[PDB]
């Protein structure tokens, strides 16, 4: 399984990138 | 949820698109 | 805590970091 | 918005918090 | 996506990210 | 190369994806 | 068991680190 | 289980952030 | 030693500041 | 591969090089 | 290795990946 | 310190080692 933890800090990163000027709400809950 | 959707398996970039604003 | 600039990609790991499990929205535009 | 606090001027951790959800 | 300038490590972790299993390469001193 | 693109002028995506094997 | 997508986002960082201005060409498959 | 490398590596990211102008030793043994 | 309490279990901004100087 | 090798043990710095161009 | 300025996250990163197993100290105001 | 070696001047990689434990 994967961590979660980890796994989050990256997709954020990667959602910095993919939503540039729209940005976006992380909400992992 | 992004957790569920793209922790378990990789999400393309369209994929992730979908949680921007 | 940092007292310092943090931008982009840095801002949204600050952000990731002290919001914890209740999330955060990164919205540049505003 | 959180670039004018916190890129272009510096951000507390108390407001780094005020984007949080 | 974004639309700036990308440079060292961001610009290797950007390639990460739009190449997927294709892989890339940085080659700065071309 | 690259760095003349993407670093000191702006990729986009298209562009970016120029470097993927 | 290593999550091989989290380990090459960490391992394409530290080749650019190591290779420096040689580069390198990250193919995972 | 955790990835212990992985897990090292975000760790001293947030120590960054944490400790400010303070620093931190980074003692994994 | 951190890698015991904080990769086992995610340490709060609070737990990770034992560790700073 | 770099996966095959790097993902399942720590390569150290020497070990990345192989990779490098 | 590269041949370039480390700072704050970046260096920290340099750090921990030069300094493996035996870990390494980050004292900016020294 | 570190950043006075590193940050506003460059530090090989033997130099950054002198940072290792
Ligand atoms: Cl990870
Ligand atoms: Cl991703
Ligand atoms: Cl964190
Ligand atoms: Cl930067
Ligand atoms: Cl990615
Ligand atoms: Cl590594
Ligand atoms: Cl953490
Ligand atoms: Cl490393
Ligand atoms: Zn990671
Ligand atoms: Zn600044
Ligand atoms: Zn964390
Ligand atoms: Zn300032
Ligand atoms: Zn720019
Ligand atoms: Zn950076
Ligand atoms: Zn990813
Ligand atoms: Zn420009
Ligand atoms: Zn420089
Ligand atoms: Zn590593
Ligand atoms: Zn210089």
């Amino acid at each position: 399984f994967v961590n979660q933890h980890l796994c989050g800090s990256h997709l954020v990163e990667a959602l910095y990138l993919v939503c540039g000027e729209r940005g976006f709400f992380y909400t992992p809950k | 949820g992004i957790v569920e959707q793209c922790c378990t398996s990789i999400c393309s970039l369209y994929q992730l698109e979908n949680y921007c604003n």
